[PDB]
RNA sequence: GAAAUUGUUGAAAGGGAAGGGCAUUUGAUCAGACAUGGUGUUUUGUGCCCUCUGCUCCUUGUGGGUAGGGGACGCAU
RNA sequence: GGAAUACUGCCAGCUGGGACUGAGGACUGCGACGUAAGUCAAGGAUGCUGGCAUAAUGGUUAUAUGCCGCCCGUCUUGAAA
RNA sequence: CGUGGAGGUCAGUGACGAAGCCUAGACCGUAAGGUCGGGUCGAACGGCCUCUAGUGCAGAUCUUGGUGGUAGUAGCUAGAUCUAGCGAAACCACAGCCAAGGCUUGG
């Protein structure tokens, strides 16, 4: 609470506004991600809410192929076009506060459990995606993601 | 802090033949020889100082870290920082003795300075 | 599962040139699969990274990256300029470039 | 008047200038705000002026006016400074009043300065006891080596190990 | 105690050349803070704070300097 | 007879993908949307979030590889030798 | 910008190491140049403002000194062309595998 006692140049008036983000047109919740990097890189997973800070949300779900809730950024994700139903799943318990952070709290697991059950429940629903989102994606040879449709 | 500091060329200039001759330096100076290759600027020659280079006046002078240098022998000297701490650093001219620079750190950290050479002449 | 692969493969080629000055700032890559730039147009932006390795093993694994992007479209066949960081060696013309899958937008 | 005293001392030399590798050239005058001797901060060539000074108690505010232009023994009047950041910059820039903005702008933070300095050195008054800095004449420097070099050459080592060890044997 | 020039040891390339320019690579190699706080909030002593009692110099003013008895704003905790 | 389609054009029509730059540094200006207050993509970029002090990264160096460059000075400038 | 000396001034720096030289250390200058870190060394020396010059090097078949290649060569003292020992100079930008365009294109 000093006086700035060395004198510097206030900034000017930045007109650049902070104005919400536009997502692309082949995400809507229920969308199987396929990530690109990180551990899980080559997973599958499942889009369930668009968080405020601008990145997706995606559970494995845990109990299936070992990706947790987990905080996924939209640019890194490839969007297939095979739907599920979320509709049935909560949403709103957790934002970008209940990631922040400073082994596992047991609260984190349960939540875990809560949206496993009901979401796998809707998978089962169609043949065969139960394995679809349990094994890995990767270009087989000749692949042409060029050519590809997702 | 400072724009990004940018050196436009960052390669010291050799006067031209400066290696394949002892009998001529390394300090840059012209080529007068109206035929040389050097002075009508042939492909592949070394370049020429010219004023393009000049640096930008903001950050002109500003060792990396981002203060200026300024060179300082006795405390009484750097006593005329107390001002700026945030855009000169002193250092401490090489013929200082090892008796006094320990007294000009001290007090260069009192006052809150940067001094570019610590480490000059002190051991532990 | 065997094959891991996520990104495409491809081959580094030249650093754009004259006929004679070549300009070490771009080197010019093969992708495997594009025969045609509308094809590259799908793949501007990726991230290239070259990939080799190194026997004083650094950070605790011997293997080192440079990485970078893809800019432009280069020719009818559908080479593509890459700009790296730290510019391909030129010890390498004609070793395989991995052109990875992200910043991902359809 | 002033105007010439300033010309003269910007170009002839003052006793105390500095010009520092850049272009610009410090002053470096006990009394001034600023240190940078130019038109307004060089107290030769003001003669109304107002900075802050430790005495190595708290911080007299110095000042000077035209009048006792001619008296320099007696010229700086002089205050004290209250520990009160706030009553302190209460009092600089209440005993300048008119004073123009120059001097009321920087006094303030040559205050500040002055006082954030004071509050490190007493940091630094309560830390690391330990490992002092040192300095080693060259001529040790060289005492040391060759003694050792021939410290070691004189004893050759090994008969003192057998030899002791023939001891335990 | 310099250079030219030479010896040794090591590096590195070479078998047809050295040297320079733009750029990275690899190897070696070196540098790489006595940074260690800030904003508060509380507990508690001390004193330049409070209250008594003075003394002093002079630019006599919205000023300095300084002492003793006590008590609870800066400092330490 | 009746539409359509290409061709050249127009749009102060919409929209996706990539790249490079972020110069300036209280306010003042021109404006647009606003019931108005205010807002804003309107006189040059901001926010968020990651990695790091046995640091992050940065350099010097000897080599490597790609392309380019031949021996300098003077003197008749012209096989410019 | 730099060099030699002078008139001021830093109450400049300096046996706790001034100059100087080495530097595969750093920073600054667009550059002339500058400033620090190690290393060796031992006694003076520097920055700002001004003066004055015997003041800046690649050259001159330059001057003086030191060195080389030429080469242990051509050769001349003991030994039986050989050996040992001793030992020059002229000249030296550099370096000389081809072929046609006269670096280039081939081998």
């Amino acid at each position: 609470k000093w006086y700035p006692s060395e004198d510097v140049a206030a900034l000017k008036k930045t007109r650049k506004a902070a104005r919400p983000q536009k997502l692309r047109a082949s995400l809507v919740p229920g969308t199987v991600l396929i990530l690109l990097a990180g551990r899980f890189r080559g997973k599958r997973v499942v889009y369930l809410k668009h968080l405020e800070d601008n990145t997706l949300l995606i559970s494995g779900p845990f109990k299936v192929n070992g990706v947790p809730l987990r905080r996924v950024n939209a640019r890194y994700v490839i969007a297939t076009s095979t739907k599920v139903s979320v509709e049935g799943v909560n949403v709103e318990k957790f934002n970008v506060e209940y990631f922040a952070k400073e082994e596992i709290k047991a609260e984190r697991v349960e939540d875990q459990k809560v949206v496993d059950k009901a979401l796998i429940a809707e998978i089962k629903k169609t043949p065969l995606l139960k394995q679809y989102l349990s094994a890995s994606f990767s270009l087989k040879n000749g692949d042409k993601p060029h050519m590809l449709k997702f | 802090p400072h724009p990004k500091i940018v050196k436009k060329h960052t390669k010291k200039f050799k006067r031209h033949h400066s290696d394949r001759y002892h009998r001529v330096a390394e300090n840059w100076r012209k080529q007068k020889g109206i035929d040389s290759v050097v002075r009508r600027r042939f492909r592949g020659n070394i370049s020429q100082p010219k004023i393009g280079y000049g640096s930008n006046k903001k950050t002109k002078f500003l060792s990396p870290s981002g203060h200026k240098t300024f060179l300082v022998a006795n405390v009484k000297d750097l006593e005329t920082l107390t001002m700026h701490t945030k855009t000169y650093a002193a250092e401490i001219a090489h013929n200082i003795s090892a008796k006094n620079r320990v007294v000009i750190l001290a007090r260069a950290k009192a006052l809150g300075i940067k001094v570019t050479n610590p480490k000059g002449r002190l051991a532990l | 599962a065997e094959s891991h692969r996520l990104y495409v493969k491809g081959k580094h080629l030249s650093y754009q040139r004259s006929k004679r000055v070549n300009n070490p700032n771009v080197s010019l890559i093969k992708i495997e699969g594009v025969a045609t730039p509308q094809d590259a147009q799908f793949y501007l932006g990726k991230r290239i990274a070259y990939v080799y390795r190194a026997s004083k093993e650094v950070r605790g694994s011997k293997i080192r990256v440079m990485w970078g992007k893809v800019t432009r479209t280069h020719g009818n066949s559908g080479v593509v300029r890459a700009t790296f960081r730290n510019n391909l060696p030129a010890k390498t013309f004609g070793a395989s470039v991995r052109i990875f899958l992200y910043p991902s937008n359809i | 008047s002033d105007e010439i005293v300033w010309q003269v001392i910007n170009q002839s030399f003052c006793s105390h200038r500095i010009k520092a590798p850049n272009g610009q050239n410090f002053c470096r005058n006990e009394y001034n705000v600023t240190g940078l001797c130019t038109r307004q901060s060089c107290p030769l060539a003001n003669s109304k002026y107002a900075t802050v000074k430790c005495d190595n108690g708290k911080l007299y505010l110095y000042m000077k006016t035209p009048e006792r232009a001619h008296t320099p023994a007696k010229l700086w009047e002089r205050i004290k400074l209250s520990k009160n950041y706030t009553k302190a910059l209460q009092q600089i820039d209440e005993h300048l009043l008119h004073w123009s903005k120059f001097f009321r702008h920087k006094c303030k933070q040559r205050f500040t300065k002055l006082t954030q300095v004071m509050i490190t050195e007493r940091r630094l008054a309560l830390r690391e006891e330990e490992r002092h800095y040192v300095g080693v004449a060259p001529k040790v420097k060289r005492r040391e080596q060759n003694r050792e070099r021939k410290a070691l050459v004189a004893a050759k080592i090994e008969k003192a190990i057998e030899k002791e060890l023939m001891d335990r044997l």
